RNA sequence: GAGUGAUUUGUCUGGUUUAUUCCGAUAACGAGCGAGACUCUAGCCUCUAAAUAGUUGGCGAAUCUUCGGGUUCGUUAACUUCUUAGAGGGAUAAGCGGUGUUUAGCCGCACGAGAUUGAGCGAUAACAGGUCUGUGAUGCCCUUAGAUGUCCGGGGCUGCACGCGUGCUACACUGGUGGAGUCAGCGGGUCCUAUGCCGAAAGGUAUCGGUAAACCGUUGAAAUUCUUCCAUGUCCGGGAUAGGGUAUUGUAAUUAUUGCCCUUAAACGAGGAAUGCCUAGUAAGUGUGAGUCAUCAGCUCACGUUGAUUACGUCCCUGCCCUUUGUA
């Protein structure tokens, strides 16, 4: 009765399948900067995690599940506080290229269509199949 | 070059490529310091 | 050594102490068969109906005036 | 995920060698601490006592020609245009007479 | 069509549910009720139906909508709403005697189950930081 | 066709009686009246230093003004709204139509 | 003051303050009638003026406050009474 | 707080002298007698005028 | 009607208050038993209004303190459930039991004032009041630049003063009072 | 004096380990790391290493604070 | 009325009130201002309405399904619960108990959303208080072209042995670091900028829409929540100081406008004598908007989010109000 869709299962487990799935189809293209860039200025470090980007490949297809979206807004989505030093801390927006990229990756693996009216990114046809069934999996 | 008051006479060295000019030519003069006088800390402003 | 005695605060007889923080209550101590009625200064808020435990009982507070 | 100490010697001639030639291992040059160097023009990386010395150089460079900001930096003054009145003070209270 | 509406309301967080004639459905946001964040804030969701019993809840749909406000807030209006819910829908179609059953179960354990908590934000007032406290002052 | 009448004044008395004036025209000339929409009040605040100089305690003016919008959406071809537009008039409300 | 009191006025205050004898500047206050400060009602019930005058000596600022009756008609004055006057209907 | 100021005081005063038939014991019915018979400025003036004229009735009752 | 267990684990009805002058203002059992000690309640409009707070709920209140940690009773929360966990499985019975324990042993029942000072008794609420006071701020002290967690801390302090042992931050402090106050009898 | 922890344990705290800390009632990386003069993140590697090896029950394991108990 | 008079009484013995607020007594009677009332604001609830707000459906569509349901778009009717803003109601010491001078009121209970929400306004009489540097507000004095008018080009207002005030950032596991997951409001815009594409970033580039409940924008803010590593080490706390490179504003950036990348990585281990603010959605933490604004916020004016400990008193300190009293 329940468990048919990405909403009535948890998120953290939703994206961590979503990641693990992307990565097994290794259809995703991986950029090559992937371990020498920064996820955004209010981060310190790069990421600890190589596969990173099917990480937030992953969370980026789950949100599309949600609400569409553009690059803009998902680097909202994905930045936070940054501190300045002896200054007090502002919010800063993350980077782009990585949302792009990853949006990019899963538009070639027909996840990921353009909105009908042309204002940004819905999740695809068969983007809600995939990640449905995905749910089903997690099922419990 | 003017420092606002004169005509600081300055030599341009191969050195000074890629600089302002008023980067050598000193607007202010250095601080040499003279004993604060009554205003100077709070038991003497009495 | 006075055992300690718990007594019963029948009323509240005012504010004392230099900032008034104290409170002035009469005490009735409980297992009492003489039902022995005191005076005592005490610390924080207190109403009627509470219980204190007096480590000593011997002491009584001066009367407000 | 791995403590220094159990590093063996050849991963540590692996790291410094890439450490010494970041370009050869495809580390862009704005990654780099010294980019498009003012006398050489090479973009390098600077590596223990090559930071001190560069930093010698620069301020003596700047003194020689006489730079506002190696004249600071040599007078011992505060060179990115911080104000000095009231922070900076290192120094003992003096008093009035 | 068995159905009522109802409102819970906290701080600046309001949350609408609609409760229909159904087959024992807790939704808000399309998500489970046990899936909302924070975790810890997850019995205070729970408390109604451990307090008034499933048995009495499996016959309806409530679909709760919120927003505004924060986490703490749209969860306390949250179950406000679904408390009000229940007891409007036994209110019109249920015997009043179970409708003031339902009352007291839930009057007894908590009064903000049912009546909004009216305290908001005080406006702030110049010569301070905030509604009451007030800058530093220098006497010399 | 769809004309809308927005009213627009800074106080709420003339506003309302502009607008009730407009729909009692419409339902005498038995017109498809909408009832006015209340557009949300538009607050202007200007917070200022009461001295002119930087001598004495901080104090401040909050000065605000409010400025409120009604609509109106008529299904009239014919001439009437002229008739009924021109006959209503109010100081410190202004009124347009457009043919949307 | 007596031209306004007559004209129909609750209350008038008239207030004359700079160098009106003597270097040392000084205001002078007549009032008559009576008359609100505090409160909403003032803004319908007074109506306030302000001017300067250049003579020899400086400058003298007037100031004039007149509280207006109530008038039901809407013409002399507020149309609203005082929120505290509490009129009565005659049985 | 709650004591009463002489507006009040004097309104109910007035109001019971004049409209002593009209005036019961219930504190809705005298604000509905003071809406008709007193032209007053502010609902809360208007209750606390039927409050205090109330609280008079229930002394009248009992002695002059 | 079901029976109400602090976070689902604990039972509340089997809880006792060996201080009958306390009974009254450690609230556990009947109209006090909360599933979550996060209620968000207005306990200061009057008075004593503040007696019928949920005594968990006073502890989560109280651990947050410091400001660097204002406002984060989540955190604090998670910090008692952690810590009563760690009750139970180092003693074995109810941690809430041993709570109330160590409130009622961590009261100083005579202290001074300035009226030099003299000797004085203390109310039942300030009593409570000050036994989780002592108790956090012992908590707080042990935690603070140490590799034990609050949580652990916490757990230790509560269970020394349900023992009564002379090695709480609160049994100590209690026993420094009660001295000064009866030496200034 | 400073906490001398080791980074990686030695044979003898890990026999130790092995032997006495599963015979503790309360088990956490703090108190195994009192006890043996370790670091807590390898106090707390060696009890996840004891866990899945089933000589350990955990009973919390928050991010902020794990806490272990005999089996 | 009392005094030759300056002046008194009215304007009080007492009780009460936040209140010269009331009761009452009264050589005074009758009044005014101030207080209160009042305006805005916060609740909680019933009539008006809503192709610039939404719901309940109905109808197509496309996913999953444990087959009974769940999610999801694209839309023609019923309705205003939610949203908005008009009109009203509602709370006042009215009801019960006690107390009080058959008062004024006070305490508790009940009913309730609420049994003092916060602001604005704010008297007589004064200060040699600040402002001539806000003003085509201004007396007098000075100056009026080798100008104290105006403009143009540079420099300064930032200059640093030192003392003081308001602040920001921290000193750390109630933590920092890489992930994952989500909730605002006040309000702003011809300038906001969606969305594509480029770039590691900063930012660049083609421009949709909007002069606005229509677009920015369902304003995906932070703190906070769950996980990973780090574990008492000045270290993955802190990020001052400094070097190199690099975007953007602007005629111009040196005395670094600001931001971005790498590197350097200081004092600081909870702060002496002293001293400030604060009573509930408050303190504190947390970010956002607006003012300033070509560029520059650690400042101010507001907004929400998380949300307490303590007290419900006293006149001891610092002061204020009223009366009596003494005064060179």
């Amino acid at each position: 009765t329940r468990a048919t869709s990405i909403k009535d299962v948890d998120q953290h487990e939703a994206t961590k399948s979503i990641a693990h799935f992307l990565k097994k189809s290794g259809k995703v293209k991986v950029p090559e900067w992937s371990d020498l860039v920064k996820l955004g200025v209010n981060k310190e470090l790069a990421p600890v995690d190589p596969d990173w980007f099917y990480t937030r490949a992953a969370s980026l297809a789950r949100h599309l599940y949600f609400r569409p979206a553009g690059i803009g807004a998902f680097k909202k989505v994905y930045g936070g506080n940054k501190r300045r030093g002896v200054a007090p801390n502002h919010f800063q927006t993350s980077a782009g290229n990585c949302l792009r990229k990853a949006v990019q990756q899963l538009e070639k693996i027909k996840w990921v269509e353009k909105h009908p009216d042309g204002k940004g990114r819905i999740l695809s046809k068969q983007g809600r199949k995939d990640l449905d069934r995905i749910a089903t999996s997690l099922r419990s | 070059i003017y420092n606002g008051k004169v005509f600081n006479q300055t030599e341009i060295k191969p050195e000074m490529i890629g600089f302002y000019l008023g980067e050598f030519a000193i607007s202010y003069k250095p601080v040499k310091h003279g004993r604060p006088g009554i205003g100077a800390t709070h038991s003497s402003r009495f | 050594m006075d055992k300690l005695t718990l007594a019963r605060v029948t009323k509240v007889i005012g504010r004392t102490g230099s900032q008034g923080q104290c409170t002035q209550v009469r005490v009735e101590f409980i297992n009492d068969q003489n039902n022995r009625s005191i005076i005592r200064n005490v610390k924080g808020p207190v109403r009627e109906g509470d219980i204190l435990t007096l480590l000593e009982s011997e002491r009584e507070a001066r009367r407000l005036r | 995920n791995k403590r220094a100490g159990e590093l063996t010697e050849e991963d540590f001639d692996k790291i410094v060698t890439i450490m010494q030639n970041p370009s050869q291992y495809k580390i862009p040059n704005w990654f780099l601490n010294r980019q498009k160097d003012i006398k050489d023009g090479k973009t390098g990386q600077l590596l223990s006592t090559a930071v001190d010395n560069k930093l010698r150089e620069d301020l003596e460079r700047m003194k020689k020609i006489r730079l506002h900001r190696g004249l600071r930096h040599y007078w011992g003054l505060r060179v990115r245009g911080q104000h000095t009145k009231t922070t900076g003070r290192k120094g003992r209270t003096v008093g009035v007479s | 069509v068995q159905s009522v509406q109802t409102f819970g309301r906290k701080k600046t967080a309001t949350a609408v549910a609609h409760c229909k004639k159904g087959q024992g459905l807790i939704k808000v946001n399309g998500r489970p009720l046990e899936f909302l964040e924070p975790q810890i804030l997850r019995i205070k969701l729970q408390e109604p139906l451990l307090l008034v019993g499933k048995e009495r809840f499996q016959d309806v749909d409530i679909r709760i909508r919120v927003s505004g406000g924060g986490h703490v807030a749209q969860i306390y209006a949250v179950r406000q709403a679904l408390a009000k819910a229940l007891v409007a829908y036994y209110h019109k179609y249920v015997d009043e005697q179970s409708k003031r059953e339902l009352k007291n179960i839930f009057a007894a354990y908590d009064k903000s189950l049912l009546v909004a908590d009216p305290r908001r934000r005080e406006s702030k007032k110049f010569g301070g930081p905030g509604a009451r406290a007030r800058y530093q002052k220098s006497y010399r | 066709h769809r004309i809308r009448l927005t009213l627009t004044s800074q106080n709420v008395k003339p506003l309302e009686k502009v607008c009730a004036q407009l729909i009692d025209g419409a339902k005498n000339e038995h017109l498809i009246v909408k009832g006015p929409i209340r557009m949300p009040t538009k607050v202007l605040r200007i917070t200022t230093r009461k001295t002119p100089c930087g001598e004495g305690s901080k104090t401040w003016d909050r000065f605000q003004m409010r400025i409120h919008k009604r609509l109106i959406n008529l299904h009239a071809p014919a001439e009437v709204l002229r008739q009924i537009t021109s006959i209503s008039i109010e100081p410190g409300v202004d009124i347009e139509v457009t043919r949307a | 003051l007596r031209f306004i009191m007559e004209s129909g006025a609750q209350g008038v205050e008239v207030i004359v303050s700079g160098k009106l004898r003597g270097q040392r500047a000084k205001a002078m206050k007549f009032v008559d009638g009576l008359m609100i400060h505090s409160g909403h009602p003032v803004n319908d019930y007074i109506q306030q003026a302000v001017r300067h005058v250049q003579l020899r000596q400086g400058v003298i600022g007037i100031k004039v406050k007149i509280m207006l009756p109530y008038d039901p008609r809407g013409q002399n004055g507020p149309r609203n009474a005082l929120p505290d006057h509490v009129q009565i209907v005659e049985p | 707080s709650r004591v009463r100021t002489k507006t009040v005081k004097k309104a109910s005063r007035v109001l019971i002298e004049k409209y002593y038939t009209r005036m019961t014991n219930d504190f809705h019915n005298n604000k509905r007698v003071c809406d008709e018979v007193a032209i007053i400025g502010s609902k809360p003036l208007r209750n606390k005028i039927a409050g205090y004229i109330t609280h008079l009735m229930r002394r009248i009752e009992r002695g002059p | 009607a079901p029976e109400v267990a602090l976070f689902g684990k604990w039972s509340l009805q089997s809880v006792n208050v060996s201080d009958i002058s306390l009974v009254d203002y450690i609230p556990v059992k009947e109209k006090s038993a909360k599933y979550l000690p996060h209620s968000a309640g207005r306990f200061q409009v009057r008075r004593f209004r503040k007696a019928a707070c949920p005594i968990v709920e006073r502890l989560a209140n109280s651990l947050m303190m410091h400001g660097r940690n204002n406002g984060k009773k989540l955190m604090t929360v998670r910090i008692v459930k952690h810590a009563f966990e760690i009750i139970y499985l180092l003693t074995g019975e109810n941690p809430v039991q041993v709570l109330v324990n160590a409130v009622i042993n961590s009261g100083p029942r005579e202290d001074s004032t300035r009226i030099r000072r003299q000797a004085v008794d203390v109310a039942p609420l300030r009593r409570v009041n000050q036994a989780i006071w002592l108790l956090c701020t012992g908590a707080r002290e042990a935690a603070f630049r140490n590799v034990k967690t609050i949580a652990e801390c916490l757990a230790d302090e509560l269970i020394n003063a349900a023992k009564g042992s002379s090695n709480s931050y609160a049994i100590k402090k209690k026993d420094e009072l009660e001295r000064v106050a009866k030496s200034n009898r | 004096d400073k906490l001398n922890n080791m980074v990686l344990f030695d044979q003898a705290t890990y026999d130790k380990l092995y032997k006495e800390v599963i015979t503790y009632k309360l088990i956490t990386p703090s108190v195994v790391s009192e006890r043996l003069k370790v670091r807590a993140s390898l106090a707390k590697a060696g009890l996840k290493e004891l866990q899945a090896k089933g000589l350990v029950k955990c009973v919390v394991h928050h991010h902020g604070q794990v806490v272990y108990t005999r089996a």
